[PDB]
């Protein structure tokens, strides 16, 4: 009853030029009941840094040991991305993760200028051509943001929720506002978010509510659940940092170590519904993904939407 | 500092004053001290906007006598101070009317923005973070097509005006010079200069390839410099989150520049030198005009009133969503009805309609299938 293998760093599932890499079956098993986690977001929100702290890393570790490489100051000072495609990784608990290429990334577009309507329209297709994949082969999707209320993102998801190939499978969704500040934790503002997210996605058909209640996870101690009309699945993550004089400052929010330990749980404890109509294993999932990918590029809804631009 | 609609109604003490204008717009996060109001109070050196004091798009102004310059702050749904009013109101009082609501507001700012480009010399947009939203490459590319359509209509509304000649031909004082403001957001915290010069290298390449920054400084709706700053990055500051400031002090009691970045551009308009931004293989002449307060409102007032604008507005990213939604639903109507007691059989075909295709207007197009079946038998 020896173990299968052990992963120390991510691999690549999709090439940087939209090409499937079959260098992952050597790490999968033939068992069932697997979880998958996808990610969507802008350029520098902190999506590659979150999937790592949830997969196998911890905050005490250094940024150089993350399974999913993060951004270095060499590029932040000049603008740039570091993901370049879609990654892959598995944990001891047999949970799959999938970091992704940024959504509406100028650095990607800037690189295309130095290398078929226009490069702007092509990039507008890649994201939907990616987001439609995750919405077809994943159980959870973590939508990361650096600030709050970017309508250009909420109006993008529906476009993807109406482009996939095929009662119907609508996966879960999570809204994680990274780089949060003290004001983002006051309850008077907390209810404003849930009110805005629900009205902007009331007809999204995605499962964005009735799960992952940060209100009951001991974040806000004295708040009753009747304070929010509709508690959507939203979470917050902050910015990493004789006796009287040695007191710390009023940060006004829980420590980054605590919150991450809570999200690692709630996400790991999510549901695991059946994607297809066949109880599939970890290996058949891979083959299924290749089937979707080959059906997303040479599709009809995408090409039709491309010409409208 | 009052709304523009309440200002254009009339001046005597500063009717003759050579001035400039500044258009402010863009996105803003959800906070008390917006990134637009604090921009004015920081430049003017005073507390202009006091802290803690059917349509969702408006614009207000302010006149700085100590500097001879006017400001205009577009406040559309893109911001959160107004987006909340919509969601809140929309919570009290479907999938179809909603599309018309969010789309109407998406149009209301488009034309409101146009009005800013035709009466401004300088204008700076904001973004709460670096990595400028690429979506602007389409907004500005589509808006241009809208201007060319209404241009023959706006010149008539300013025909009998004392603006000038060049003004009456293009409806603008001069091809504006767009700027960019980006909050740091806790990033790096020289390093900034390396970032500023990088974004400029991006924006130029991004827009230039879109053919929105052509060689001619007349066809383009907004110019960009060649040997100047062109961008600024607001670093972090303890000013925001005011309650956290006292707590930082309470613990102690118990135990370039922004103006210089905007003044280097305003020094060229007040000095009548103008903006000469045309280096696309051959220079060209760009008109210019330095108006007065009483001379500027004459056009803006007649231009603020302008059915005519609706002709090209309704015709010229919610529109693209209705197209794919109408076609995907229409295309599924034949494969569904043609492939088809009757309540069980007719409902069976309806099950295929869900998997065939849907859209933002698929609930309405399904009536054609139901009525087409109810009429059969
Ligand atoms: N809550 C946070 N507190 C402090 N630093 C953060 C936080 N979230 C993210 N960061 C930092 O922001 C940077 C973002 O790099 P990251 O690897 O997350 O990029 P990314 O989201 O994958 O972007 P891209 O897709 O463009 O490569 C890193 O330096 C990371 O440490
Ligand atoms: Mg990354």
């Amino acid at each position: 009853l020896l173990p299968p293998e052990r992963m120390k760093h991510s691999i690549k599932l999709v090439d940087d030029q939209m090409n499937w890499c079959d260098s992952a079956i050597e790490y999968l098993l033939d068992q069932t009941d697997v979880l998958v986690v996808g990610v969507l977001g802008l350029q520098g929100t902190g999506k590659s840094m979150v999937m790592s702290l949830l997969s196998a890393n911890t905050p005490e570790e250094d940024q150089r040991t993350y399974v999913f490489r993060a951004q270095s100051a060499e590029m932040k000072e000049r603008g740039g991305n570091q993901t370049s495609g879609i990654d892959f990784f598995i944990t001891q608990e047999r949970i799959v993760f999938l970091d992704t290429q940024p959504i509406l990334s100028p650095s990607i577009l800037d690189h295309l200028i130095n290398n078929y309507n226009l490069p702007h329209t092509y990039v507008e297709m890649q994201s939907l051509q990616i987001a439609a994949f995750l919405f077809t082969v994943c159980h959870v999707v973590i939508v990361v943001q650096d600030w709050f209320t970017d309508l250009s993102l909420y109006r993008f998801l529906q476009t993807a929720e109406m482009v996939k190939p095929s009662t119907e499978y609508y996966p879960h969704l999570v809204f994680l506002q990274n780089k949060a500040r003290r004001e983002d934790f006051c309850p008077r503002k907390l209810r404003q978010m849930h009110l805005m997210i629900d009205q902007l996605m009331a007809h999204s058909h995605l499962r964005y509510k009735g799960t992952l209640s940060m209100l009951q996870c001991n974040v806000f101690p004295g708040l009753p659940p009747d304070f929010l009309d509709s508690e959507v699945n939203l979470f917050l993550v902050p910015f990493m940092d004789p006796l009287f004089s040695l007191l710390p400052g009023y940060r006004g929010h829980p420590s980054f170590q605590s919150l991450v330990s809570k999200l690692r749980s709630q996400v790991m404890s999510m549901a695991r519904p059946q994607l297809s109509h066949t109880i599939l294993t970890e290996k058949n999932w891979f083959h299924y993904a290749a089937r979707i990918w080959d059906g997303v590029r040479k599709s009809s809804a995408l090409a039709e939407y491309s010409r409208l631009l | 500092p009052v709304s523009l609609r309440d200002l254009l109604m009339g001046e005597p003490p500063w009717r003759e004053d050579e001035i400039c204008v500044v258009g402010i717009f863009g996105k803003t996060a959800l906070r008390l001290n917006s990134e637009k109001f604090s921009l004015v109070n920081t430049v003017c050196d005073r507390q202009v906007f006091p802290l803690f004091r059917q349509d969702y798009s408006l614009l207000q102004a302010y006149y700085s006598q100590e500097s001879k310059v006017l400001y205009l702050l577009l406040t559309s749904i893109c911001d959160n101070s107004q987006l909340l009013r919509a969601c809140r109101a929309l919570q009290s009082g479907p999938h179809a009317e909603a599309h018309e609501f969010w789309k109407h507001q998406e149009k209301l700012q488009c034309l409101s923005l146009l009005y800013l480009f035709s009466v401004c010399h300088i204008l700076l947009l904001v973004h709460p973070t670096c990595s400028f939203d690429i979506t602007y490459d389409r907004v500005f590319r589509a808006l241009d097509g809208l201007r060319q359509k209404v241009l023959p209509l706006l010149k008539t509304a300013i025909k009998d005006c004392p603006v000038g000649k060049d003004w009456k031909l293009n409806c603008r004082p001069c091809p504006p010079r767009l700027l960019f403001l980006f909050q740091l957001n806790g990033a790096l915290k020289s390093p900034k200069r390396r970032l500023q010069h990088a974004l400029e290298d991006q924006i130029y390449r991004i827009f230039r390839k879109s053919r929105v920054l052509t060689n001619q400084s007349i066809n383009c709706l907004f110019t960009v410099p060649a040997n100047q700053a062109f961008v600024y990055i607001v670093p972090g500051s303890q000013e925001e989150d005011p309650v956290g400031m006292l707590l930082d002090q309470l613990r102690s009691h118990c135990t370039f520049t922004l103006r210089e970045f905007l003044w280097q551009h305003v020094e060229l308009v007040l000095s009548k030198k103008g903006f000469d931004d045309s280096v696309g293989r051959n220079p060209q002449p760009s008109h210019f005009e330095l108006p007065t307060y009483q001379k500027w409102i004459s056009a803006a007032s007649k231009l603020y009133e302008v059915s005519k604008i609706l002709s090209s507005i309704k015709v010229l990213f919610l529109d693209i969503d209705t197209k794919f939604s109408e076609n995907r639903c229409q295309k599924a109507l034949p494969m569904a009805h043609s492939a088809y007691v009757h309540k069980n059989q007719l409902a069976q075909a309806l099950r295929v309609y869900s998997q065939h295709a849907r859209g933002p207007a698929f609930h309405k197009y399904a009536m054609q299938l139901h009525e087409d079946c109810y009429k059969f038998w």
